[PDB]
């Protein structure tokens, strides 16, 4: 909104702002390793202590 | 010795080759078990990882199939030596820097590799729009003119194949390229990727000739040495490498005597008229659908080799 | 009818004090 005036100016009419904000993106990632000797025997079934 | 029977039970079953289906609308479990190829990316739960089966040795199996897992070479380049509006499917070229301990490599896409050729003498409009200053690229090679002048530029650049993922960093950009294997993206919606090469740089060699059609027609790169500045052209063909050298000699037959007429070969190293390298194979039927590539201002014509299989070779000299 | 302004005390006088900076800077005219 604005103020009306008594004295002379060229007054602004009803202003109205439209402002948009776009999103960001963040792509966080890391890397782990796993030995195949801990993956083959993981994918087997043992019967030995 | 009965446990060996259970071991051979766990080892026997190949992928299903035939399947006597009866109707189509029924959608039996057996035909689903034929057509279900396991995934590569899933949500993070141990039951979800177990159904996705990513812990299986080598190839994926729920507790070999003619399919190969792709490798992913990683590179580091300065942020100004690359434009983040490059397409996903574009081939890349490594230039070996001269420092012994480097860490940060130097990769050229053909759009960027164009302005290493034009400065010093449409498509060139876009190549000057994206990489605005040649001076930000003229220094990654330290001695370009001497290296063109003795014609040992081709054995310094090894192709690395197409691009996949560009994490748009601030200063030291990290890109991932497939040097070998099925070119497929690492995205959470795993979208298909099509290798693009700009149209004016890419002349077909099949319809350039204007019954035996195989399935794998290869894609060849070719650096050529011109006295008007060297050029990088690309080639699609369904022939053997023995055929590719002869038909490329017949294709470059004007340019060789063009260079012979303008510049006499005073030394013994100028006689190398560039080389070729197999960049890999793809589908010979659905090949090279055209497409368009927009930057913010303009649009160059561009081909799209779809579902590409990357396989780099060395350089074989054209002569 | 309650009104909203801070009030200080000066001897016999209990003068209230208010600021119209907020009441004009929302309208972007100089105070």
């Amino acid at each position: 909104p604005t103020i009306a005036h008594g004295d002379g100016r060229r007054p602004s009419k009803q202003r109205t702002f439209i402002v948009v904000k776009n999103c960001h993106k963040h792509h966080i990632s890391t890397e782990m390793e796993l030995s195949m000797l801990d993956l083959e025997i993981l994918h087997s079934i043992p019967e030995t202590p | 010795r009965r446990r060996l029977q259970r071991r051979i039970a766990g080892l026997l079953p190949p992928p299903a080759r035939r399947l006597n289906i009866s109707r189509g609308s029924e959608f039996t479990r057996d035909v689903r078990g034929l057509v279900e190829e396991h995934a590569q990316a899933s949500s993070l739960s141990a039951a979800a990882v177990w159904r996705a089966g990513l812990l299986a040795p080598g190839e994926v199996a729920v507790a070999w199939s003619g399919w190969r897992p792709p490798v992913f070479g990683d590179f580091l380049i300065h942020a100004s030596s690359f434009n983040n509006a490059e397409a996903t499917g574009t081939p890349l070229f490594q230039f070996k820097q001269s420092d012994p301990f480097s860490g940060v490599d130097a990769v050229f896409t053909p759009l960027s590799l164009f302005i290493l050729m034009n400065h010093g003498r449409g498509l060139t409009r876009m190549a000057n729009l994206l990489y605005d200053s040649p001076a930000t690229l003229a220094d990654l090679v330290p001695d370009f003119g001497r290296l063109v002048a003795d014609r040992r530029f081709h054995n310094f650049i090894t192709p690395v194949g197409p691009l996949v993922e560009n994490i748009k960093s601030t200063y030291l950009n990290k890109i991932t390229t497939v040097v070998h294997g099925p070119v497929v993206s690492k995205a959470i919606p795993r979208s298909t990727v099509k290798v693009t090469v700009p149209q004016e740089a890419f002349v077909d060699l099949d319809a350039w000739l204007s019954q035996p059609c195989p399935a794998d027609a290869r894609l060849y790169v070719a650096l050529t040495y011109e006295e008007a500045g060297p050029r990088f052209t690309f080639f699609q063909s369904s022939r053997g490498h023995c055929q590719i050298m002869n038909i490329l000699r017949i294709y470059y037959s004007p340019s060789i005597m063009h260079r012979y007429a303008v510049v006499q070969p005073l030394h013994i190293e100028e006689l190398t008229f560039g080389a070729v390298a197999c960049l890999g194979t793809f589908s010979a039927t659905d090949g090279w659908r055209r497409s368009a590539f927009n930057y913010r201002g303009s649009s160059l014509p561009v081909v799209e080799i779809d579902s590409f299989y990357s396989n780099v070779s060395d350089w074989e000299v054209i002569l | 009818v309650p009104i909203s302004a801070a009030v200080i005390k000066l001897g016999n006088h209990a003068v209230a004090v208010e600021s119209l900076q907020k009441m004009y800077n929302d309208t972007q005219s100089p105070y």
